[PDB]
C-alpha cells in the first residue's frame, strides 16, 4: 500500500518507468495482480 | 504551424541532466530509454 | 535490425517487445532453411 | 552579355532521378563500374 | 490558441522540444562523454566506437580506406572495420575465438574418462576463452 | 544540342567502405544515355 | 557466393590473430568431412 501522488498512478503498473518506478518501487514484468487506488484526500491532506 | 527547427552537432552530450530533472511532465521517448541515452552517439541531433 | 542497438536503445521492458519480433522472424528463417536442407539433403542422398 | 566574350568553353547539364544501380567496388573500394538498372531488359538482368 | 492563464487544464501551453536522432553515412558530431580508453589490440575485448558496440579482436589493418570513408563492412552487413575517432588509424575486427564443444565419450557403462573436442580452434586459445589464468589449479591442469 | 552522356554521374552513394562486392543502392543518380 | 567466398579468405589469413573461422560471423560454422580429399582418392584409387 502506498502514498503515492495522483499523477504518479500511472506508474504503479508494469513496463512503466518514472521517479516512484525506479526509486520508490518496481513492479515486475511478470506481475500477477490487482493495483487498487483511490484518492484519500480527505484522510491525509491538510492545511499547510 | 510555424514550428522552429534548431541543428545541433559537434560536441557531447550530457542528457541525464534533462531526464533528471522533475521539471518535465511528460517525458517519453520512442526507441531509446531516458536513461543509456548518454551510451548513444548521432551524427545529427535536430530539436523542435 | 541490430541486437547490441537494442539493448544499448532501449530498457527492458520495452526492448522485450522489440527482441521478440526479430526472435519471432529470425528464427522462423531459420526454420525456413532447416526444412530447405532437410528437402535438399534428401535429393541428395537420394543420388547417393 | 556585351562587350568582350572569354574564351570557348563548353558545359553540360543533366538531371538526376532515383533509379536503382549496381556498384562495383574493387579491392581499394574504387567504383570500377556500375548498372544502369531501368536502362534496358539487359540491364534489368543484371540488376536481379 | 490564447491559453487563458490560470484557467487551462488542457489549456495550457505544454512547451514541447523533439530531438529527432538522426545517424548517416557519416561520422558523428554528437556523441557521449568522457570514456576514450586506451586502445588495445589483439585481444578479445568488448569495444565501442562512436556507439558501435561489438566484440572482437581488433588488429591493425591493411585496408586502403579513402580519407572520407568512416568504416567499412563485410557481406553481412556488419562491421567488417573501424577508423578510431581519436587517431586516424584502420583497424580490422575479428570476432573473438569461439567455437562448437563435443564430448568424445566412451560409454558411461565403459568409463568416466572423457575427451573434448574444440572445433575448429588452435590450441593456443583453449586458456584463452576460458580465462585459465583466473581459475583454480584444479581447472588448470585441462587448459593444456 | 545534346550529347551522349554514356556512363558518368555515378558517385559514392555513403560514406560506408565496402570491398570487392557488388552493392545495390537506390539514390538520385544520372540515368545512362540520357540526354544532356 | 558473397558470404561462402568470404568464409574462404577467412582461411587465408595467418597474420590476423583470434580468427576462429567457424564462427563466421554469427554462429554459422563448417564442420569438415570426415573423410578428407587425400583418402578420398585413395578409396577411388583402390576402387579403381
Amino acid at each position: 500500500s502506498f502514498v503515492i501522488r495522483g499523477d504518479e498512478v500511472r506508474q504503479i503498473a508494469p513496463g512503466q518507468t518514472g521517479k516512484i518506478a525506479d526509486y520508490n518501487y518496481k513492479l515486475p514484468d511478470d506481475f500477477t495482480g490487482c493495483v487498487i487506488a483511490w484518492n484519500s484526500n480527505n484522510l491525509d491532506s491538510k492545511v499547510g | 504551424y510555424a514550428w522552429n527547427r534548431k541543428r545541433i552537432s559537434n560536441c557531447v552530450a550530457d542528457y541525464s541532466v534533462l531526464y533528471n530533472s522533475a521539471s518535465f511532465s511528460t517525458f517519453k521517448c520512442y526507441g531509446v530509454s531516458p536513461t543509456k541515452l548518454n551510451d548513444l552517439c548521432f551524427t545529427n541531433v535536430y530539436a523542435d | 535490425s541490430v541486437l547490441n542497438d537494442i539493448l544499448s536503445r532501449l530498457d527492458p521492458p520495452e526492448a522485450e517487445v522489440q527482441i521478440d519480433r526479430l526472435i519471432t522472424g529470425r528464427l522462423q528463417s531459420l526454420q525456413t532453411y532447416v526444412t530447405q536442407q532437410l528437402i535438399r539433403a534428401a535429393e541428395i542422398r537420394a543420388s547417393a | 552579355s556585351s562587350g568582350w566574350t572569354a574564351g570557348a568553353a563548353a558545359y553540360y547539364v543533366g538531371y538526376l532521378q532515383p533509379r536503382t544501380f549496381l556498384l562495383k567496388y574493387n579491392e581499394n573500394g574504387t567504383i570500377t563500374d556500375a548498372v544502369d538498372c531501368a536502362l534496358d531488359p539487359l540491364s534489368e538482368t543484371k540488376c536481379t | 490558441y490564447g491559453f487563458q492563464p490560470t484557467n487551462g487544464v488542457g489549456y495550457q501551453p505544454y512547451r514541447v522540444v523533439v530531438l529527432s536522432f538522426e545517424l548517416l553515412h557519416a561520422p558523428a558530431t554528437v556523441c557521449g562523454p568522457k570514456k576514450s580508453t586506451n586502445l588495445v589490440k589483439n585481444k578479445c575485448v568488448n569495444f565501442n566506437f562512436n556507439g558501435l558496440t561489438g566484440t572482437g579482436v581488433l588488429t591493425e589493418s591493411n585496408k586502403k580506406f579513402l580519407p572520407f570513408q568512416q568504416f567499412g563492412r563485410d557481406i553481412a552487413d556488419t562491421t567488417d572495420a573501424v577508423r578510431d575517432p581519436q587517431t586516424l588509424e584502420i583497424l580490422d575486427i575479428t570476432p573473438c575465438s569461439f567455437g562448437g564443444v563435443s564430448v568424445i565419450t566412451p560409454g558411461t557403462n565403459t568409463s568416466n574418462q572423457v575427451a573434448v573436442l574444440y572445433q575448429g580452434v588452435n590450441c593456443t586459445e583453449v586458456p584463452v576463452a576460458i580465462h585459465a589464468d583466473q581459475l583454480t589449479p584444479t581447472w588448470r591442469v585441462y587448459s593444456t | 544540342a545534346y550529347t551522349n552522356s554514356f556512363t558518368r554521374g555515378v558517385y559514392y552513394p555513403d560514406k560506408v567502405f565496402r570491398s570487392s562486392v557488388l552493392h545495390s543502392t537506390q539514390d538520385l543518380f544520372l540515368p545512362f544515355f540520357s540526354n544532356v | 557466393a558473397g558470404f561462402i567466398k568470404q568464409y574462404g579468405d577467412c582461411l587465408g589469413d595467418i597474420a590476423a590473430r583470434d580468427l576462429i573461422c567457424a564462427q563466421k560471423f554469427n554462429g554459422l560454422t563448417v564442420l569438415p568431412p570426415l573423410l578428407t580429399d587425400e583418402m578420398i582418392a585413395q578409396y577411388t584409387s583402390a576402387l579403381l
